[PDB]
C-alpha cells in the first residue's frame, strides 16, 4: 500500500445497482406468481 | 308544496250521488262532455300525466363528489401548503419548493378520488336507466255521445271513461255503472285480491269503497263506466309521489363515523401545532418560522391515502353484492345493512308472491298439502288414488280459463292466464301434476254449461265421458262448500262410493274450519254420472229447466288456495332474527291475513300470543287481561290513526313481535319515524308505491326489482334485481365484515403517522439534520402503503359474525381511543425508533458520530460553508453532506417498509393468532412482495438521485430495522393472547380497538 | 356532556376514570417507554463498539477534495466600496478568523510542532494510524510566508485601496496524498513553467473569454514563492492523532482590478487524484464574483 492507496476511496456502485435490480425483478415476479396461482 | 297538507290522510267526495257528482264537475251521464268543453278544460288545468322528476346535470354531481367530509380535509391541507409556500417566498431567498409539490399532490389525490366514486355511481345509474320501460297508453272516453280512444295525456276531469278487463284505470274515476268489474288495488292500497267496483257506496274510507277507481290500477275482469274525479298530479298516487320527492335524505352511519374520525385527527393535529408553536417561541425562533412550523405539523398530521383506500374498500364489497344481483345506487349504502337493528317489511309483493296458488286439498277424509313455491322444490301429494283423478277431471273441466297464446316457453307458474284468480290457480295446479289441460279438455267435449249466478253461487257443466266403454254423460259443479254440501248424499272414498252419514259430515265441517282458519279460500268440487237411460246421448239439455239433479250428487273434495310467500322468505327472516334484528311487519292488508303470513314467515313466533287470543282461550272479555303478558301485538290502522306519540313508543318498547295492519303509506312513514325516535337504524323493504314514503325516510330502503314500482324503485337506495330475500342476510353479513376490515385498515394507515412526524419534531427540538424528506413521505403515504391497506379488506371472519348482537351506535364507534393508543402510542413509536436507528447508523459510518450531530443544523444547512468538520476532523463541502442526508432519507423510507411488514401482519387479525387464522389471503402476500420491490426500484434505478433524490444503499444498512420488526410482532402476539385467556381484563378495555 | 365528561360527583370520576385508573395507565406507559429507551440505547452501544476512533470506515463521499477560501461570501460575491469602511468589515472579520489560527505564539516548542523545509519537499510518514507512538507531529506554517496578505502589516489585507486578497485552502482528508501532474507533453499551458514536483498548483482565471482583459494581475503568494501547496504538509492523520495541525494556505491578490463592474473569477487546482464535478462547484475549483465599486 502507501502512496498508491487509491482503492481506499473507490466503491463499485455499478455492480451493486445491477444486483439490487436483479433481486427487485425476481421479487416482483414471485409476487405475480403467487397472485395468479389459483386462477389457472 | 305544503307538506303538512300532503302528510294528512286522503279525503274525498265519494259519499255523494250521481246527480251531485255531475252537478259538481259538470257532465252528462249518458252523453259525456263536448269536444270544445273538453279542450277548454284540458288547457285550463293540465294533462293527466305525473310531473317528471327534478333532473340533474353531470357536472353538479361531479362537484358533489369533489367535496364532502374527507375531501374537504384534504382541501384545507392543500390550501395550507400553498400559504406556507407564499410566506417562505416573501421572507427568504432560495425557498425550497417542498410545500408546493405537496400541495399539488394533495389536490390531484382529491380529484382522482372524486373521478372514481363518480364513475361508480354513474355505472349504477346507467344500468338503472335500462329498466324504465314506458309504452304509451290510450284510454276510452265518451264525448258528445261517441266512443274514442285518446292518449292518456288528453283525459280531463268530467268526461266519461269506459274500462274493460285488461286495461288500466287512467285517472281517479267515480264509477257510475259496472258489469261485474273487478280491480287490482295491490300497488296503491295493497289488497291482494281483486275488489269488485260497484256504483254504490259502502265505506266511509275512500280506499275501501267500491265506487272509486284509482290511478295506475288495472281492471282484471269486467267492464265499467265512470266520471273522472281526479286528474294529473292531484291524484292519490300523485300526492304520494310528490310527498316522496319532498322528503329529506338523511346521513348514513358510515358518514357520521368518518366525521368523528376527522374530529379526532384535527384535535391532535391542532394540539401538536399550537404546542410546538409556543415551545418554538420559547426557544428563540422567530414568528415567521414558527408559523411555518405550525402549518407543517398540522398538514403533516393528515392521512392522504386513507381516502382512496376507504373508497376502494367500500367499492370492493359492492361488486360482490352486484354478483348476487344486489345493486346499490350510492356507495356508502353498503354498510347500513350491517348496522341495521330493526327491519320494517311489507307483505304484498315483498314478504309474499302476490299470486294465488292452490295450497291445501281435501279428499279421502284427509288433508293434503301441495307445493306452493316458485321453483317447485318440495313434496308431492301422493298422486296414486282414483279420488285425485276424479278431482283433476272436475277442476280441469269445470273451468273456463286458458293459458294466453304463445307461452310455450315460460314455466307452468309464471305464464299468463286469462280469467279469474281462483280458476287460474286451479288450472295451473292441474297443468302442473296432471299434464296438458288442453288435451284433458278436448278429451271430454263440454255440452252445456250454466254460468256463475250470484244466487246459485255455483258453476256447473255437463260433458261427454271419454270412456270408450261408457257413453254416459258427466256432470260437474263447483262452489262454496256449504252450498255444495247441501247438494250431496254420497262420498267418493278411495274410489268407491259411500253414504254421507254425519260422521263424514262432521269431518267435513272440521276440514272446512281447518282450511278456513289458515287464512285460505276453500271451494268444493263434485260430480255425478247422468243415467244414459233417462238422458240418452241424443237428448239436448238446454239450460232452461231442471234437466240435471241438483241434489244426490257425489262430493269428491274441497280445494283451498292462497297467495304463498317467496322461497327464501322464512329462512331469511329467521337469519335476521338470529342476528338480533327486530322484524316488524307493516302492511296495508287485512289483519286476518297479515297475522297468518306473519306466523308463517317467523315474525310472530309459534307459541306467542295476542290479547285477543288469550281472551278467546279463556272465554273472558278483552278488557280484563293485562297487556304485559302478550309478547306479540296486531295494531290496526284505524286504531293507529288515534294514537299519541308515547303510545307508539310503548307499543314498540313492550311488544317484540309487532304487526301493523291496514296502515296507510303516511302511517307507514309515521311508524318508521317512531322507530328512529328511539335510536335504532331502520331498513324498509318494499315493492309498491305505498312504500315510497317509507323507503325514503328509512335509514336504508330495499326495493324489489321485478315486482317493484317505478316510484319506489327510484326513491330506494338498494335494489334487488332478482327479487330474492336471502340477499338481505347476505347484505347484513357483508356490512359487518367490511366494518371490522375498515377498522383494521385504518389502524394500519394510522400507525405510520408517528415515524413520519417524529423526525421533524426532533429536527426542531434537537437541531439534527433533517431525517425524513418530503418526497419520501409521499412515496410512503401514496405508494407502497396503498396495496397493503387495500388488501386488508379481503380478510375473512375470525368468529361467527352472524351470531353476535348488533353493534351499539351510542357506545361502540369505528375509531375509539383504544386504536389511537396503539397506532399513535405503541407501534408507531417503535417504528420511529427503528427509523432513527438506521439514521444514526448511516451518519456514524460516514464520519458523523451521534455526539457531534446535536447543534449542527445551522451550519449543516448553510449553503456557503464549504468546510464542516466531522467527528474525525475531515472537511465536508455542502453538496457532499447533502448527499449523505438524502441517503439517510432513502434508508429511513426503507426502514418504514420493513416495520410495515410486521404492522400489516399484526393488523391482519384483531384478536385471534396468526397460527390460527392463517396466511390464506393471497392479496396481502402480493402486497408485501410489491411493497419491497418498489422500494428497491426507487433506490437502485439510475437517474433517481437526480429526479427524486434517492441514492443507492449499501447491503449492510437494509438490516438495521429487522430487530424492531420482530419485536413488534412479538409484542402484538403476546398482546392478542391475554385478551383471549383473560376476557374483560385490562388488555381488553385498554387495547381492544 | 361538556361539564359531566370533565367532573361528575357520583362516581368520583375525572375526565372519565377514577383515581386508580390514571395510575394504572401512567405506570404502564412509564414501564413500556422505559424498556423502549433501554433497548434503543443497547442497540446504539453495539454500534459504538463497531467503529474505530482513528479512521472513518467509509471515505468515498470525500474522495475528490474541495477548494474553499477565507472570505465568507453569501452568493460567492465580493462587493465593497473603497470609501465606506463599514462595507468590507464582514470580509476582514472572516479573513482574520482564519489567519488567527496560524499565530506564532500558538506554534511554539518542540512539541508538538517541528521545523520543516523552507522550500517545498516530499511527503512525510509519521508511521501508521495507531496510538503506539504518541501524538504525531505536524509541520509549522508561518503567517509571514503570505507576503502582502497577512494582517500583520495592513490589517485590512488589501480591501482598503482596491486590492483584495483571497486565501485559498485545500479540504483536509485523512490519509490523502496529493499527487501533481507529471512533466509529459500533455499538461495545461499554464503549468509548464516552475514545475516543482513537490507543489500542487493552483491557478485562477476568468470564466468568460471577454472578462480576461478586465482582470489584471493575479499575484499568488505561498510556500517558497510558488502558487501551490507543498506536499510535505501531508498526509493528515486526523484530529485524534494530530491535534494542533495546520494545513497549507495560498494567498491570491487580484491586483489591477477594473472598477465598477462584476468580474467572475474561477480558481482551479490541478492533479491526478483531483477531479471536478458539474454539480458541486466547490470540488477542486471555486468561483468568486469580485466587484470593487468605488
Ligand atoms: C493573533 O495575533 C493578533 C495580532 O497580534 C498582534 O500582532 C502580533 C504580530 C504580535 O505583535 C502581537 O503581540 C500583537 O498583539 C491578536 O489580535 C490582537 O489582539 C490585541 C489585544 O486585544 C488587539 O489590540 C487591541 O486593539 C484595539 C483596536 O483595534 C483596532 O484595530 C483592529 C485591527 O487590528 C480592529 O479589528 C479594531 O476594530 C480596531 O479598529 C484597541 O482598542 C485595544 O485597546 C485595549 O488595549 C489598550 C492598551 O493598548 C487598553 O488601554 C484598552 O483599555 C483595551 O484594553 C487593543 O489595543 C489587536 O487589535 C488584535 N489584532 C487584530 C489584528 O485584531 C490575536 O488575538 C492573536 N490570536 C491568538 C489566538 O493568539
Ligand atoms: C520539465 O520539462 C521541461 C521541458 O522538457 C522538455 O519537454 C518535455 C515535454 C520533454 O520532451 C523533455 O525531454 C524536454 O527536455 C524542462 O525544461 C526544459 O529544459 C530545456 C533544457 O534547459 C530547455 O531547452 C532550452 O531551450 C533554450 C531556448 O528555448 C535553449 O537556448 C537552451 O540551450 C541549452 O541547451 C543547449 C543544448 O540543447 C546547450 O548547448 C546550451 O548551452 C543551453 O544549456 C535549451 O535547449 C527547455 O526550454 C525547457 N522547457 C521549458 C518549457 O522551459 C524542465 O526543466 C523540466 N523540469 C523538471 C523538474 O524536470
Ligand atoms: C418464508 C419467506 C421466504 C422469503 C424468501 C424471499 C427471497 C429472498 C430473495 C433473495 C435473497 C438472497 C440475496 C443474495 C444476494 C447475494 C449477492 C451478493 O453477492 O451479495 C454480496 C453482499 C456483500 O456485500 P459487501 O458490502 O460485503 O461487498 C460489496 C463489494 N462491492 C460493492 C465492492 C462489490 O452480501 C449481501 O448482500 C448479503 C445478502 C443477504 C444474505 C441473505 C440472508 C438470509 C437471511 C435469513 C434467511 C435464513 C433462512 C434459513 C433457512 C431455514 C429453513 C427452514
Ligand atoms: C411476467 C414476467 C415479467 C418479467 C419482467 C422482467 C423485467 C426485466 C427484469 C430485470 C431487468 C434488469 C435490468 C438491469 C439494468 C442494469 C442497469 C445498470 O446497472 O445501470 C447502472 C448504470 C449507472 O451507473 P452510474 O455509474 O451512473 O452510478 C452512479 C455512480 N455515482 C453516482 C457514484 C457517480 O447505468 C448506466 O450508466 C446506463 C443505464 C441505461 C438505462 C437502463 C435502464 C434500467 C432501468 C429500469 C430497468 C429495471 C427494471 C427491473 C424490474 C423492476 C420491477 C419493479
Ligand atoms: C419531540 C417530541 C415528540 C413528540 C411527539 C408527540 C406525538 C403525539 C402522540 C399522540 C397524541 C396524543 C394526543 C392525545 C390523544 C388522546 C386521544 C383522544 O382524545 O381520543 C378521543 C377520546 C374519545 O373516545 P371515545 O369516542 O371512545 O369516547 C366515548 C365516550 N362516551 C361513549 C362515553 C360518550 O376522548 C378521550 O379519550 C378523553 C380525552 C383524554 C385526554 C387525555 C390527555 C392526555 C394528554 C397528555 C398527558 C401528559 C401527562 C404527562 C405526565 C404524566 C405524569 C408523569
Ligand atoms: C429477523 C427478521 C424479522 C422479520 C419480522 C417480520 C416478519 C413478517 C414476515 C413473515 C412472517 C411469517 C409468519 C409465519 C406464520 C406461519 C403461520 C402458519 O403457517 O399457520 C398455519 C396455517 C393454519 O392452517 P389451518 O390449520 O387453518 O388450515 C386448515 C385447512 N383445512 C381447512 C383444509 C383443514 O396454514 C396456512 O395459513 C395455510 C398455508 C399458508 C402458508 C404461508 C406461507 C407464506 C408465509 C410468509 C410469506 C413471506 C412474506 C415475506 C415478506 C418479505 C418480502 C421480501
Ligand atoms: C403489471 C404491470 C407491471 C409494470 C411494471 C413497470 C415497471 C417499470 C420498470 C422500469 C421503468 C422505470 C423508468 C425508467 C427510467 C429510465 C431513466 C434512465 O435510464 O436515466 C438514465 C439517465 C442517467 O444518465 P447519466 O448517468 O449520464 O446522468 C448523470 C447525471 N449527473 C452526472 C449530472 C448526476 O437519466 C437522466 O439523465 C435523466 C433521468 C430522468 C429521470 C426519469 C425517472 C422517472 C422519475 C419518476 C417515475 C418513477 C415512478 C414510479 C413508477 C413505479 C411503477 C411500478
Ligand atoms: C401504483 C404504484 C405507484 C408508485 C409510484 C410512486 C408514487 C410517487 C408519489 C409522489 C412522488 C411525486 C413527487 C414529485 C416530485 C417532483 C420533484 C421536482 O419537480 O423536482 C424539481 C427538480 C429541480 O431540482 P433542483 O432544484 O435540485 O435542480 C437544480 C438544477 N441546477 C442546479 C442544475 C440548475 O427538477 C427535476 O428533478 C427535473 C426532473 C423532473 C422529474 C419529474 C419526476 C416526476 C415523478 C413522479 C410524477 C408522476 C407520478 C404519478 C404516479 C402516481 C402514483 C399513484
Ligand atoms: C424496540 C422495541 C422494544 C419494545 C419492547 C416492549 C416491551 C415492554 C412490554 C410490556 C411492559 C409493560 C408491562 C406493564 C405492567 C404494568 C401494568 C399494570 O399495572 O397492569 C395492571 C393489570 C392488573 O389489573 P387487573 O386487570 O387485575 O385489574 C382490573 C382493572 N380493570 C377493570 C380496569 C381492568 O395488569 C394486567 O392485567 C396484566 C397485563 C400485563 C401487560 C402484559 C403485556 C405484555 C406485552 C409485551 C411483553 C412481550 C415482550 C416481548 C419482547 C421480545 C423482545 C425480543
Ligand atoms: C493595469 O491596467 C491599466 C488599465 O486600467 C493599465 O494602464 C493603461 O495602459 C494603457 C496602455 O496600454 C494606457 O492607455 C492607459 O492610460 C493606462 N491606464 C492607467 C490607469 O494606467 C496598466 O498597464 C495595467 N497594469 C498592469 C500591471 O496590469
Ligand atoms: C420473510 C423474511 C424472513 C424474509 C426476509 C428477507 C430479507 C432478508 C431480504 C428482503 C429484500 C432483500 C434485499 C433485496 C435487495 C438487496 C440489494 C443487493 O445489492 C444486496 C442484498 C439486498 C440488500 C437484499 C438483502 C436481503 C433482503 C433484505
Ligand atoms: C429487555 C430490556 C428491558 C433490557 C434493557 C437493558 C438496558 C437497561 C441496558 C441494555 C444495554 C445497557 C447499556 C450498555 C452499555 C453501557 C455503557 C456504560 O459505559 C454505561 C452503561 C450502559 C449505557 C448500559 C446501561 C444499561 C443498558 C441500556
Ligand atoms: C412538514 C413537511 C410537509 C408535510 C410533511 N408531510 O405531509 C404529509 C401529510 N401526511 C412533512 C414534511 C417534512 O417533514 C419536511 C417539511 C415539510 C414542510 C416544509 C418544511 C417544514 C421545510 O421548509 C423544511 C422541512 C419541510
Ligand atoms: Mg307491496
Ligand atoms: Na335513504
Amino acid at each position: 500500500e502507501g502512496p498508491d492507496n487509491d482503492e481506499r476511496f473507490t466503491y463499485d456502485y455499478y455492480r451493486l445497482r445491477v444486483v439490487g435490480l436483479i433481486v427487485a425483478a425476481v421479487l416482483c415476479v414471485i409476487g405475480i406468481i403467487i397472485l395468479l396461482a389459483g386462477k389457472c | 308544496d305544503l307538506d303538512e297538507l300532503k302528510k294528512e290522510v286522503s279525503m274525498d267526495d265519494h259519499k255523494l250521488s250521481l246527480d251531485e257528482l255531475h252537478n259538481k264537475y259538470g257532465t252528462d251521464l249518458t252523453r259525456g262532455l263536448t269536444n270544445a268543453r273538453a279542450k277548454e278544460i284540458l288547457a285550463r288545468d293540465g294533462p293527466n300525466s305525473l310531473t317528471p322528476p327534478p333532473t340533474t346535470p353531470e357536472w353538479i354531481k361531479f362537484c358533489r363528489q369533489l367535496f364532502g367530509g374527507f375531501s374537504i380535509l384534504l382541501w384545507i391541507g392543500a390550501i395550507l401548503c400553498f400559504l406556507a409556500y407564499g410566506i417562505q417566498a416573501a421572507t427568504e431567498d432560495e425557498p425550497a419548493n417542498d410545500n408546493l409539490y405537496l400541495g399539488v399532490v394533495l389536490s390531484t389525490v382529491v380529484i382522482v378520488t372524486g373521478c372514481f366514486s363518480y364513475y361508480q355511481e354513474a355505472k349504477s345509474s346507467r344500468i338503472m336507466d335500462s329498466f324504465k320501460n314506458m309504452v304509451p297508453q290510450q284510454a276510452l272516453v265518451i264525448r258528445d255521445g261517441e266512443k274514442s280512444t285518446i292518449n292518456a295525456e288528453f283525459v280531463v276531469a268530467g268526461d266519461l271513461v269506459e274500462v274493460k278487463g285488461g286495461d288500466r284505470i287512467p285517472a281517479d274515476l267515480r264509477i257510475i255503472s259496472a258489469h261485474g268489474c273487478k280491480v287490482d288495488n295491490s300497488s296503491l292500497t295493497g289488497e291482494s285480491e281483486p275488489q269488485t267496483r260497484s256504483p254504490e257506496f259502502s265505506s266511509e274510507n275512500p280506499l275501501e269503497t267500491r265506487n272509486i277507481a284509482f290511478f295506475s290500477t288495472n281492471c282484471v275482469e269486467g267492464t265499467a263506466r265512470g266520471v273522472v274525479v281526479y286528474t294529473g298530479d292531484r291524484t292519490v298516487m300523485g300526492r304520494i309521489a310528490t310527498l316522496a320527492s319532498g322528503l329529506e335524505v338523511g346521513r348514513t352511519p358510515i358518514a357520521i363515523e368518518i366525521e368523528h374520525f376527522i374530529h379526532i385527527i384535527t384535535g391532535v393535529a391542532v394540539f401538536l401545532g399550537v404546542s410546538f408553536f409556543i415551545l418554538s417561541l420559547i426557544l428563540g425562533y422567530s414568528w415567521l418560522e414558527a408559523v411555518i412550523f405550525l402549518i407543517g405539523i398540522i398538514v403533516a398530521n393528515v392521512p392522504e391515502g386513507l381516502l382512496a383506500t376507504v373508497t376502494v374498500c367500500l367499492t370492493l364489497t359492492a361488486k360482490r353484492m352486484a354478483r348476487k344481483n344486489c345493486l346499490v345506487k350510492n356507495l356508502e349504502a353498503v354498510e347500513t345493512l350491517g348496522s341495521t337493528s330493526t327491519i320494517c317489511s311489507d307483505k304484498t309483493g315483498t314478504l309474499t308472491q302476490n299470486r294465488m296458488t292452490v295450497a291445501h286439498m281435501w279428499f279421502d277424509n284427509q288433508i293434503h298439502e301441495a307445493d306452493t313455491t316458485e321453483n317447485q322444490s318440495g313434496a308431492a301429494f301422493d298422486k296414486t288414488s282414483a279420488t285425485w283423478s276424479a278431482l283433476s277431471r272436475i277442476a280441469a273441466l269445470c273451468n273456463r280459463a286458458v293459458f294466453q297464446a304463445g307461452q310455450d316457453n315460460v314455466p307452468i307458474l309464471k305464464r299468463s292466464v286469462a280469467g279469474d284468480a281462483s280458476e287460474s290457480a286451479l288450472l295451473k295446479c292441474i297443468e302442473l301434476c296432471c299434464g296438458s289441460v288442453q288435451g284433458m279438455r278436448d278429451r271430454n267435449p263440454k255440452i252445456v254449461e250454466i254460468p256463475f249466478n250470484s244466487t246459485n253461487k255455483y258453476q256447473l257443466s255437463i260433458h261427454e265421458n271419454e270412456k270408450s266403454s261408457e257413453s254416459r254423460y258427466l256432470l260437474v259443479m263447483k262452489g262454496a262448500p256449504e252450498r255444495i254440501l247441501d247438494r250431496c248424499s254420497t262420498i267418493l272414498l278411495n274410489g268407491a262410493e259411500e253414504p254421507l252419514k254425519e260422521d263424514m259430515k262432521e269431518a267435513f265441517q272440521n276440514a272446512y274450519l281447518e282450511l278456513g282458519g289458515l287464512g285460505e279460500r276453500v271451494l268444493g268440487f263434485c260430480h255425478f254420472a247422468l243415467p244414459e237411460d233417462k238422458y240418452n246421448e241424443g237428448y239436448p239439455f238446454d239450460a232452461d229447466e231442471p234437466n240435471f239433479p241438483t241434489t244426490d250428487l257425489c262430493f269428491v273434495g274441497l280445494m283451498a288456495m292462497i297467495d304463498p310467500p317467496r322461497a327464501a322468505v322464512p329462512d331469511a327472516v329467521g337469519k335476521c332474527r338470529s342476528a338480533g334484528i327486530k322484524v316488524i311487519m307493516v302492511t296495508g292488508d287485512h289483519p286476518i291475513t297479515a297475522k297468518a303470513i306473519a306466523k308463517g314467515v317467523g315474525i310472530i313466533s309459534e307459541g306467542n300470543e295476542t290479547i285477543e287470543d288469550i281472551a278467546a282461550r279463556l272465554n273472558i272479555p278483552i278488557g280484563q287481561v293485562n297487556p304485559r303478558d302478550a309478547k306479540a301485538c296486531v295494531v290496526h290502522g284505524s286504531d293507529l290513526k288515534d294514537l299519541s306519540t308515547e303510545v307508539l313508543d310503548d307499543i314498540l318498547h313492550y311488544h317484540t313481535e309487532i304487526v301493523f295492519a291496514r296502515t296507510s303509506p303516511q302511517q307507514k312513514l309515521i311508524i318508521v319515524e317512531g322507530c328512529q325516535r328511539q335510536g335504532a337504524i331502520v331498513a324498509v323493504t318494499g315493492d309498491g308505491v305505498n312504500d315510497s314514503p317509507a323507503l325514503k325516510k328509512a335509514d336504508i330502503g330495499v326495493a324489489m326489482g321485478i315486482s317493484g314500482s317505478d316510484v319506489s324503485k327510484q326513491a330506494a337506495d338498494m335494489i334487488l334485481l332478482d327479487d330474492n330475500f336471502a340477499s338481505i342476510v347476505t347484505g347484513v353479513e357483508e356490512g359487518r365484515l367490511i366494518f371490522d376490515n375498515l377498522k383494521k385498515s385504518i389502524a394500519y394507515t394510522l400507525t405510520s403517522n408517528i415515524p413520519e412526524i417524529t423526525p421533524f419534531l426532533v429536527f426542531i427540538i434537537g437541531n439534527v439534520p433533517l431525517p425524513l424528506g418530503t418526497v419520501t413521505i409521499l412515496c410512503i403515504d401514496l405508494g407502497t402503503d396503498m396495496v397493503p391497506a387495500i388488501s386488508l379488506a379481503y380478510e375473512q371472519a375470525e368468529s361467527d359474525i352472524m351470531k353476535r348482537q348488533p353493534r351499539n351506535p351510542k357506545t361502540d364507534k369505528l375509531v375509539n381511543e383504544r386504536l389511537i393508543s396503539m397506532a399513535y402510542g405503541q407501534i408507531g413509536m417503535i417504528q420511529a425508533l427503528g427509523g432513527f436507528f438506521s439514521y444514526f447508523v448511516i451518519l456514524a459510518e460516514n464520519g458523523f458520530l451521534p455526539m457531534d450531530l446535536i447543534g449542527k443544523r445551522v451550519r449543516w444547512d448553510d449553503r456557503w460553508i464549504s468546510d464542516v468538520e466531522d467527528s474525525f476532523g475531515q472537511q465536508w463541502t455542502y453538496e457532499q453532506r447533502k448527499i449523505v442526508e438524502f441517503t439517510c432519507h432513502t434508508s429511513f423510507f426503507i426502514s418504514i417498509v420493513v416495520v410495515q411488514w410486521a404492522d400489516l401482519i399484526i393488523c391482519k387479525t384483531r384478536r385471534n393468532s396468526i397460527f390460527q387464522q392463517g396466511m390464506k389471503n393471497k392479496i396481502l402476500i402480493f402486497g408485501l412482495f410489491e411493497e419491497t420491490a418498489l422500494a428497491a426500484f426507487l433506490s437502485y434505478c439510475p437517474g433517481t438521485d437526480v429526479a427524486l433524490r434517492m441514492y443507492p444503499l449499501k447491503p449492510s444498512w437494509w438490516f438495521c430495522a429487522f430487530p424492531y420488526s420482530l419485536i413488534i410482532f412479538l409484542y402484538d402476539e403476546m398482546r392478542r393472547f391475554i385478551i383471549r385467556r383473560s376476557p374483560g381484563g385490562w388488555v381488553e378495555q385498554e387495547t381492544y380497538y | 356532556g361538556w361539564k359531566k365528561f370533565l367532573w361528575d360527583s357520583e362516581k368520583k370520576e375525572f375526565l372519565g376514570r377514577t383515581g386508580s385508573s390514571w395510575f394504572k395507565i401512567f405506570l404502564f406507559y412509564l414501564i413500556f417507554y422505559g424498556c423502549l429507551a433501554g433497548i434503543f440505547i443497547g442497540t446504539i452501544q453495539v454500534l459504538l463498539l463497531t467503529l474505530s476512533d482513528f479512521e472513518p470506515k467509509y471515505q468515498d463521499r470525500v474522495a475528490p477534495p474541495g477548494l474553499s477560501h477565507a472570505p465568507y461570501a453569501i452568493k460567492t460575491e465580493i462587493s465593497f466600496s473603497i470609501s465606506n469602511p463599514k462595507s468590507y468589515e464582514s470580509f476582514v472579520k472572516s479573513m482574520h478568523k482564519l489567519m488567527d489560527l496560524y499565530n506564532e505564539s500558538s506554534q511554539a516548542g518542540n512539541s508538538p510542532f517541528e521545523d520543516c523545509s523552507d522550500t517545498p519537499a516530499d511527503y512525510i510518514k509519521r508511521g501508521d494510524l495507531d496510538d503506539s507512538q504518541g501524538q504525531k507531529k505536524a509541520c509549522r506554517f508561518s503567517r509571514m510566508w503570505l507576503k502582502n496578505c497577512s494582517g500583520l502589516d495592513d490589517t485590512t489585507y488589501g480591501y482598503a485601496e482596491g486590492k483584495p486578497c483571497v486565501v485559498a485552502k485545500l479540504n483536509r482528508i485523512i490519509g490523502f496524498y496529493p499527487k501533481p501532474l507529471k512533466n509529459t507533453t500533455d499538461l495545461p499551458e499554464e503549468l509548464q513553467a516552475n514545475y516543482n514536483q513537490y507543489v500542487l498548483p493552483l491557478r485562477c482565471a476568468a470564466k468568460r473569454e471577454e472578462d480576461r482583459e478586465k482582470i489584471g494581475s493575479i499575484e499568488y503568494f505561498g510556500l517558497g514563492g510558488y502558487a501551490g501547496f507543498p506536499l510535505q504538509y501531508y498526509p493528515y492523520y486526523g484530529k485524534r492523532l494530530q491535534k494542533k495541525y495546520l494545513q497549507p494556505l495560498l494567498a491570491i491578490q487580484f491586483t489591477n482590478l477594473t472598477q465598477n463592474m462584476e468580474l467572475r473569477i474561477e480558481c482551479k487546482v490541478y492533479g491526478e487524484n483531483i477531479d471536478y464535478s458539474e454539480k458541486d462547484r466547490f470540488r477542486g475549483r471555486f468561483e468568486v464574483k469580485i466587484e470593487v465599486k468605488s
